[PDB]
RNA sequence: CCACAAGUCGAGCAGGUACGAAAGUAGGUCUUAGUGAUCCGGUGGUUCUGUAUGGAAGGGCCAUCGCUCAACGGAUAAAAG
RNA sequence: UUCUAACUCUGUCCCGUGAUCCGGGACGAGGACCGUGUCUGGUGGGUAGUUUGACUGGGGCGGUCUCCUCCUAAAGAGUAA
RNA sequence: AUAGCACUCUGCAAACACGAAAGUGGACGUAUAGGGUGUGAUGCCUGCCCGGUGCUGGAAGGUUAAUUGAUGGGGUUAGCG
RNA sequence: GAACCCACUGUCGUUGAAAAGCCAGGGGAUGACUUGUGGAUAGGGGUGAAAGGCUAAUCAAGCCUGGUGAUAGCUGGUUCU
RNA sequence: UAUAAUGGGUCAGCGACUUAUAUUCAGUAGCGAGGUUAACCGUAUAGGGGAGCCGUAGAGAAAUCGAGUCUUAAUAGGGCG
RNA sequence: CUCCGGGGAGGCGGCAAAUAUCCUUUGAUCCGGAGAUGUCUGAAUGGGGGAACCCACCUACUUUAAGGUAGGUAUUGCAACAUGAAUACAUAGUGUUGCAAGGCGAACGAGGGGAAGUGAAACAUCUCAGUACCCUUAGGAAAAGAAAUCAAUUGAGAUUCC
């Protein structure tokens, strides 16, 4: 499911509007995407389905922490 | 349940003593060629015709 | 990306520098070869404070 | 005069004018056709209002501008077989 | 114009394994392209909701739809095709 | 509908089709093959027009969407009169 | 030219023996043939040598339940003195 | 409409202007320049509960004023009281 | 069927009445409470399957012929332990034990998705309406809840309902 790991975005309903002002369902989906990220504690590539915000958290905080906060929530990795 | 105004109404019609007051039509933007004694005769406000009263009661229960 | 190199580069630094990279440059290249970490107020200390001379002495 | 919305004639009063020596005449042209309601927006004024207070924005009031809405009391801003 | 580290392989080999899925490891061919998210111009009867006036000696075709003057109008007003 | 004929597209992870994706058919095929379209055994044959619409190739000359944000004008805020 | 598969003409039947038949003739009958059992394709979809044909005696958008007591400027009706 | 315009084979039973809320007018009863409670409490149709509502003053878009008020240079004229 | 308590002249349930056996003052029938037994299907859980059927394995006691009896054998999640690739440590994987979950059911709560008829005397903005319907999930209620809130005579003090 299109469901990033790091943040939990997925994809939104909204609508088209149109000039006329007609209104259409829509969706909004995240810029999901898959990313290898190594990680010298394990000494291993592990895969992750991210967006790029996730990327910019990762940078901000490290790789080390981010993995152990996925991990004490729950996901395996 | 309650009755409900037509607001429509209510932004046109004020209640006076003994009837309802209202303002006259023909005086918005096509001026040039209408006569002085017409533009100063048109302002202000006048009442509301008695067979038209019972219509404005209908629109305007609470006022 | 700020940057701390850990190693010699032709035009980046040299051993400590402390440098802007591209964000791709780091994420993907210099932190996972090793060759530079992010310059975050810990890392920076610890550098500066305990291994700078370790790696001075780690000349090749 | 008129179902309504509207339309038409007008003595006379106050102010400032033009033409007459003066009494006086003049509120468009001999008259009856030359036209378009409401909503929305633009412009000049305004002793009105101004979401705590002073301002401002925005709103109201007077004047005025934008429709061959001619299917001309004008379904919607926009519609053939 | 080169490069490889993101990234592609419905290419070879090794393992999970007894397996033409999948995962991981090695190699090879590509490579900052292709492709995807957000925004944005064009095209868009493929699909979807609709519209396409009234009068009228039946309907259609034609003509007309608002205003002014005369006659019909029967010496006050008004009076249809 | 048919055997035959002709035009056009497709270099393989093919074009095309189904599906929301994963993926599946085309095909465990590879331009002597696969899809779309028209005519319709065979014999003799199949004239003119590229002005219009479409398709194909080129041109870089005029018009600009997001994006970016020069300059100008305005409200308020200090001190002076 | 029999079996088997079809349905070209005529009579009868039309509250039928039968919600599509009987009788007398008629066409294919080694093939693009006929047929049993079990599977796949589902409604703006499927399948169609193509008739808008078929999809449970129902098809220019199947059936059942729910929105639902839909709306109807139309037709009918509306009870003793 | 005797109509050859519609409906009814006959009998028995069933079958169609309602209910809640708000408002306006009339009749009737209480009180009266005053009238009245709501939710709620309450061994509860009692008693308590005055928040609130209608009436007692209009004019003006509004500031504002007030038996007066709007328009205006005007104590004129005029509109609404 | 057993036990405890109540009760004292009848009773062997009904459509469905009858004869016959029969049980009962050493106390029946009947009423209340606690236990025993409780075939097969069905989440069904040893595998399969066209529900109430077919087939199989392991352990222990009996057995002599080709049987009986009593248990155990599903998946997923978590924890402990053991074993264990590519690959040298590792890791993936694999296995045993212990615990927990699945399903059903009236309405009410919360969350994800979400129409059209109709009205506007046509209709697209709007209305119908966050309604109908589908999906996930808790409790006896749920949700909300203690101000980066209102107010403006410079005051009131968390949520919820009338």
């Amino acid at each position: 499911s299109k469901v990033c790991q790091v943040t939990g975005k997925r994809p939104v309903v909204g609508n088209n509007v149109s000039h006329a002002n007609n209104k259409t369902k829509r969706r909004f989906e995240p810029n999901l995407h898959h990313h290898r990220f190594w990680l010298e504690s394990e000494k291993r590539f592990v895969r992750l389905r991210l967006t790029t915000k996730g990327m910019r958290i990762i940078d901000k905080l490290g790789i080390e922490k981010v993995v152990a906060d996925l991990r004490a929530q729950g996901q395996k990795i | 349940a309650k009755l409900k105004t037509r607001r429509g109404a209510a932004k046109r019609f004020k209640a006076t003593a003994n009837g309802f007051k209202r303002k006259q039509a023909f005086k918005r933007h096509i001026l040039t060629k209408k006569s002085a004694k017409r533009i100063r005769q048109l302002r202000g406000c006048v009442m509301v015709h008695v067979s038209d009263v019972a219509s404005v009661r209908r629109m305007c229960p609470y006022i | 990306m700020d940057v701390i190199l850990l190693q010699r580069i032709k035009n980046l630094g040299k051993l400590g520098d402390k440098v802007s990279v591209k964000a791709g440059y780091g994420r993907n290249f210099l932190i996972p070869q090793g060759k530079a970490v992010a310059a975050t107020e810990a890392n920076t200390a610890a550098f500066e404070a305990r291994r700078a001379e370790l790696e001075k002495q780690e000349a090749e």
